[PDB]
């Protein structure tokens, strides 16, 4: 650092890095009768003395089902129709095909998105099944998710944002990124002419995608904790079956058969007391699972919104550097966002000043700075390196010489005078 | 030779060895599952439909089902006018080959609704109208 | 005498002088390269020529901070002093922590 | 006799103080490498001491 | 019972204040990232004015 020299890239880098982040956890039910008391009689009308637990319970757990539902829907239902990629794929040299849909397989899903199917692999479900806890399927199969990522890539890459406000309005791909180049303060003519080779970093970065995924197994980690959460808790709701609490058995129908009732009561009613205090335990650790997942989804659908449907000027919002674009994969139980990004690639120092002097005026950059390279002065463009002689269309006036601090003498050309 | 009984990761006893013919039995418990009324508000009609959750529809029959034996129960828990949905067993409902916006959630992709015969259809659900971009 | 019934503190993974390195670090960044340090490497740039960006970027044109550097300077030195008295005076201040 | 209450609330607290280094990491360590200011503090009048 | 009552009352009470204090957590890194990494067109996010 000193008061007098600036440092302007003369490069760039296309970089694409993915962020997964879980949507919706598994839809789980619970019968309260049959699994605090399966199907004893003398146990469901002890029970019944017990209040309106079960129906708080059936409550909470349905309406934690329904929020599942509701956070796929908001995340990935943020398309007005389903848009279709054009058979012919010149996109400028872009190649997105490990990111297209795959119409080989049944699935319908994309290179990147069965690698992810793969990657994460389930938690076995008949023996937590057999005793009142069933797992509602939901909603939106795969199939439709697959559908809703595959029409949101279709419209960003054939009408780039527009179709996010309204209308799609096609748009050649190669002036969708010059676009997005004048959204991060780089002229287009920097995009027009170093075309192929950015197309040749944004395929590079793209195929070291599944490389990225495949190598760290920790990559896929939020997704398989949501799995392993739900699969743990439900074992040991189940495990808090085999408890005794006090009694003398953890068998309902060894206690119907071996006493009395008048003696069966005390046994059962130590069991349910143990049963139930199990399952509000378990209802509540969902809830505040569900909460989390909540959240989660809301992030989702925000960086959704606007880093597909747009491009952010959030920093580090839709990765890391300056945000030029985002494309959606579908995810067991979440979404994975590939952001690409610009970022400067190999500075130089150059002397630097704040305003030129030239008769006894003021010059100021109009959209970027002056620079020196030791003995002529430029102006350029703050994050890309492209000097220009400086003339009265670059710079604009105001006042004397007589209060800028550091302004530099020089010659400011006029495009009128030859 | 000298095991009796198995049990499954949760401890529950899942085979048993026969006493007299000597031979390994597993056992699997008997279905069960909830059971949802789908329904338009009463002020459009009063037909139901019956989803038995993740049953197979050949399961559902009143003679054992804890359906009650009423009329109307014993037409709506029989498996025979039953259709299949991943979700479990459906009865009541029409199934249609067409595609609308989603009315009334049953899961796995199918949807269910009122359409005026004035039965309760369910179809698959259609996430929007199709597009190709010039 | 909360210890002594088997509950335990564990320490936090970052001590304090680590935090104050990472503050550090961040706020040398942000003052010898502006908001480039965030998206790659660190570039340069004097200080005065950063707020003219900045000024830039909320509707200003930057000759307005190059003409009124010092009146700036001063405003943002008197500022920076009363945020301490601000701290000190108000009880209700670190009320979150 | 209880069960496994005790397993489920040191797992509990486990996540929580992990979780806790987690934020502190996220809200702090944002930055790749550890900048230092130059030892002339001429900034432009500006006055960060 | 009461003991172990106790105990899992804390634990649940830690739990959400730790959901809490990650949501408070989550907005400080926004803020970092988008307040000091970069200059907020954001109304009111990074202070008044
Ligand atoms: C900007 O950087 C790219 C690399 O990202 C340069 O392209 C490489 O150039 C070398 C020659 O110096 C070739 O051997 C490589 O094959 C090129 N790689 C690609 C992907 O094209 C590019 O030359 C640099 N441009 C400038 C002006 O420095
Ligand atoms: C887009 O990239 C894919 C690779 O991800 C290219 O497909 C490969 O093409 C080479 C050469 O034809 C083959 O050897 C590979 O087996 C192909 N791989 C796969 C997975 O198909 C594809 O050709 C590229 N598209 C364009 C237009 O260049
Ligand atoms: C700074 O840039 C100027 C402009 O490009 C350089 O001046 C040119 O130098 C080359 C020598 O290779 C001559 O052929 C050109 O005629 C010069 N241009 C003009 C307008 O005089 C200057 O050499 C550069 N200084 C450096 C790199 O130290
Ligand atoms: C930056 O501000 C600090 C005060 O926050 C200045 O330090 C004070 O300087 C005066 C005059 O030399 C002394 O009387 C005070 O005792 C100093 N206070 C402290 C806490 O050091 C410092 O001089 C200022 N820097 C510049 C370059 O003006
Ligand atoms: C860039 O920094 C080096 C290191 O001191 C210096 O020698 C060189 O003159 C600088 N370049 C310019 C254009 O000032
Ligand atoms: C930059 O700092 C040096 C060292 O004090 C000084 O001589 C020079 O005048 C300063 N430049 C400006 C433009 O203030
Ligand atoms: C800049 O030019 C003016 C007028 O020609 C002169 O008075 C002044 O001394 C010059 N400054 C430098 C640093 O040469
Ligand atoms: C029990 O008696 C029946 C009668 O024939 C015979 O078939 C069976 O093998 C016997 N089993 C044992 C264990 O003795
Ligand atoms: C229901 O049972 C029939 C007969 O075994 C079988 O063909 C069918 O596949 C079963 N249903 C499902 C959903 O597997
Ligand atoms: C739907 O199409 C299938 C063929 O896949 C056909 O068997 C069935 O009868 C059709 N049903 C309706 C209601 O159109």
């Amino acid at each position: 650092y000193s008061n007098n020299s600036i440092a302007i890239p003369t490069n760039f880098t296309i970089s694409v890095t993915t962020e997964i982040l879980p949507v919706s956890m598994t839809k789980t039910s619970v019968d309260c009768t049959m699994y605090i008391c399966g199907d004893s009689t003398e146990c469901s009308n002890l029970l019944l003395q017990y209040g309106s637990f079960c129906t708080q319970l059936k409550r909470a757990l349905t309406g934690i089902a329904v929020e599942q539902d509701k956070n796929t829907q908001e995340v990935f239902a943020q398309v007005k129709q389903i848009y279709k990629i054009p058979p012919i794929k010149h996109f400028g040299g872009f190649n997105f095909s490990q990111i297209l849909p795959d119409p080989s397989k049944p699935s319908k899903r994309s290179f990147i998105e069965d690698l992810l199917f793969n990657k994460v692999t389930l938690a076995l479900i008949c023996a937590q099944k057999f005793n009142g806890l069933t797992v509602l399927p939901p909603l939106l199969t795969d199939e439709m998710i697959a559908q809703y990522t595959s029409a949101l890539l279709a419209g960003t890459i054939t009408s780039g944002w527009t179709f996010g406000a309204g209308a799609a309005l096609q748009i050649p791909f190669a002036m969708q990124m010059a676009y997005r180049f004048n959204g991060i303060g780089v002229t287009q003519n920097v995009l027009y002419e170093n075309q192929k080779l950015i197309a040749n970093q944004f395929n590079s970065a793209i195929g070291k995608i599944q490389g990225s995924l495949s190598s760290t197994a920790s990559a896929l980690g939020k997704l398989q904790d949501v799995v392993n959460h739900n699969a743990q808790a439900l074992n040991t709701l189940v495990k808090q079956l085999s408890s005794k609490f006090g009694a003398i058995s953890s068998v309902l129908n060894d206690i119907l058969s071996r006493l009395d009732p008048p003696e069966a009561e005390v046994q059962i009613d130590r069991l349910i007391t143990g049963r139930l205090q199990s399952l509000q335990t378990y209802v509540t650790q969902q809830l505040i699972r569900a909460a989390e997942i909540r959240a989660s989804a809301n992030l989702a659908a925000t960086k959704m919104s606007e880093c597909v449907l747009g491009q952010s000027k959030r920093v580090d919002f839709c990765g890391k550097g300056y945000h030029l674009m985002s494309f959606p994969q579908s995810a067991p139980h979440g979404v994975v966002f590939l952001h690409v990004t610009y970022v400067p690639a190999q500075e130089k120092n150059f002397t630097t000043a704040p305003a030129i002097c030239h008769d006894g005026k003021a010059h100021f950059p109009r959209e970027g700075v002056f620079v020196s390279n030791g003995t002529h002065w430029f102006v350029t463009q703050r994050n890309f390196y492209e000097p220009q002689i400086i003339t009265t269309d670059n710079t604009f006036v105001s006042g004397n010489c007589d209060v800028v601090i550091g302004i530099v003498n020089n010659t400011v050309y006029d495009p009128l005078q030859p | 030779p000298f095991q009796q009984f198995g049990r499954d990761i949760a401890d529950t006893t899942d085979a048993v060895r026969d006493p007299q013919t000597l031979e390994i039995l597993d056992i699997t418990p008997c279905s069960f599952g909830g059971v949802s009324v789908i329904t338009p508000g009463t002020n459009t009609s009063n037909q139901v439909a019956v989803l038995y959750q993740g049953v197979n529809c050949t399961e559902v029959s009143v003679a054992i089902h804890a359906d009650q034996l009423t009329p109307t129960w014993r037409v709506y828990s029989t498996g025979s006018n039953g259709f299949q949905t991943r979700a479990g067993c459906l009865i009541g409902a029409e199934y249609v080959n067409n595609s609308y916006e989603c009315d009334i959630p049953i899961g796995a992709g199918i949807c269910a609704s009122y359409q005026t015969s004035q039965p309760i259809i369910a179809y698959t659900m259609s996430l929007g109208a199709e597009n190709s971009v010039a």
